[PDB]
């Protein structure tokens, strides 16, 4: 997973 | 080919609901975080909420946040967002996009939402003709103006979309609860006339269909 | 809540030379992560959004090299090395290390041309808007260069601003001009209590305004 920091982890 | 076709926008009344939806394909939908963004009629992009790959978890801006729903059908390959408590600042093209390599991807095509309580009203049609003998006697330009109507769009084509070059058709302005725009053409004073021009405009919303011949003025 | 600050507003370009456009940030899109999230894409007129650019530099492999993106900490710049004719659009920055998501406002880059003074029309009411009783007049301006103009309306040499409704299409992608259209919008009852109705457009390309006008 590539996310944005805000995304769940 | 990654393809996303949004649809169920249309006109909605202040505190009312409209659900969208985004028909996603050529990729493995039930691996990616979905997003809704919308750019509002002024060009501003804004957005809108996020849903993970799964459905587990949605996240949203405060100014959307306790009105709107962002969920998905993965066996369906559907992304979809229930808004509710319309307001008319939500006015605007909304954008269904994935969320991947630290960020967003792709956008689809986007759906066109409006919220205002304005009725819907279908518009005149005004043919524009000259007076004199054209100062380039050579090129004649000619128009219609389309008033008066609600919601957007309107269409406007030239002798049925054989008359394509030459053509302006500017972009409508909202006045009083009512858009305007105009057309204009532009043809070989040999040919005008002689044979006819004719502008065909047509407003979905309000079902109607106008064909305006323009016929040289006295 | 993170403040994208993009400038200039619109920029106008050349085919075959440079081009960059900036973007600031209210606070540090860096993360305690190393990474930093700053977008860039771009919007043709009547498309959909294109990825442009993401962690500040990598480029989307369907962009070219002639791209680049950099910059760190509250500032950060978008590069064409040289413009072609499809680089038309507006370009966003676009934010995604604070929550929510923000965007700037949107840079439009305009293509350079040759000049050209508009074609100027005016066109007196339709019979049919007349017995509707009200009337329009109409005033086409088309195929321009530069963007920026001016048009007033003057009724018996008076000047009158308080019915006009403008409107400006997209840099046509064919021909790079502009055009403009301009509608003064009275009661058929003033509009038959005068006699002159002028549309006075000024353009960059002259010193003297284009003047069109009938009487009645």
């Amino acid at each position: 997973p590539k996310l944005e920091p805000w995304k769940h982890p | 080919e990654v393809k996303l076709v949004e649809s169920g926008g249309g006109l909605v009344k202040p505190g009312g609901s409209l659900k969208l939806s985004c028909a996603a394909s050529g990729f493995a939908f039930s691996s990616y975080d979905m997003s809704w963004f919308c750019q509002t009629p002024e060009k501003r992009l804004e957005w809108v909420a996020s849903i993970s790959s799964g459905g587990s978890y949605t996240y949203y801006p405060d100014s959307v946040k306790g009105r709107f729903t962002i969920s998905r059908d993965n066996a369906r390959n559907t992304l979809y967002l229930q808004m509710n408590s319309l307001r008319s600042e939500d006015t605007a093209l909304y954008y269904c996009a994935r969320d991947y390599d630290y960020g967003v991807d792709y956008w689809g095509q986007g759906t066109s939402v409006t919220v205002s309580s304005a009725k819907t009203t279908p518009p005149s049609v005004y043919p524009l003709a000259p007076g004199s003998a054209a100062q380039t006697n050579s090129m004649v330009t000619l128009g219609c103006l389309v008033k008066g109507y609600f919601p957007e769009p309107v269409t406007v084509t030239w002798n049925s979309g054989s008359l394509s070059s030459g053509v302006h058709t500017f972009p409508a302005v909202l006045q009083s609860d009512l858009y305007t725009l105009s057309s204009s053409v532009t043809v070989p004073s040999s040919t005008w006339p002689s044979e006819t021009v004719t502008c065909n405009v047509a407003h979905p919303a309000s079902s109607t269909k106008v064909d305006k011949k323009i016929v040289p003025r006295d | 809540d993170v403040v994208m600050t993009q400038t200039p507003l619109t920029l106008s370009v050349t085919i075959g030379q440079p081009a960059s456009i900036s973007c600031k940030s209210g606070q540090s899109l860096l993360y305690s992560d190393g990474k930093t999230y700053l977008n860039w894409l771009l919007q043709r007129p009547g498309q959909s959004p294109k990825r442009l650019i993401y962690l500040v530099s990598k480029l989307d492999s369907g962009v070219p090299d002639r791209f680049t993106g950099s910059g760190s900490g509250t500032d950060f710049t978008l590069k064409i090395s040289r413009v072609e004719a499809e680089d038309l659009g507006i370009y966003y920055c676009w934010q995604g290390t604070h929550f929510p998501r923000t965007f700037g406002g949107g840079t439009k880059l305009e293509i350079k041309r040759a000049d050209a003074a508009p074609t100027v029309s005016i066109f007196p009411p339709s019979s049919e808007q007349l017995t509707s009783g009200g009337a329009s007049v109409v005033c086409f301006l088309n195929n321009f260069y530069p963007k920026d103009i001016n048009v007033k309306w003057k009724i018996d040499g008076s000047e009158r601003q308080n019915g006009v409704l403008n409107s400006w299409t997209d840099q046509d992608s064919k021909d790079s001009t502009y055009s403009m259209s301009s509608t003064l919008t009275l009661t058929k009852d003033e509009y038959e209590r005068h006699n002159s109705y002028t549309c006075e457009a000024t353009h960059k390309t002259s010193t003297s305004p284009i003047v069109k006008s009938f009487n009645r």
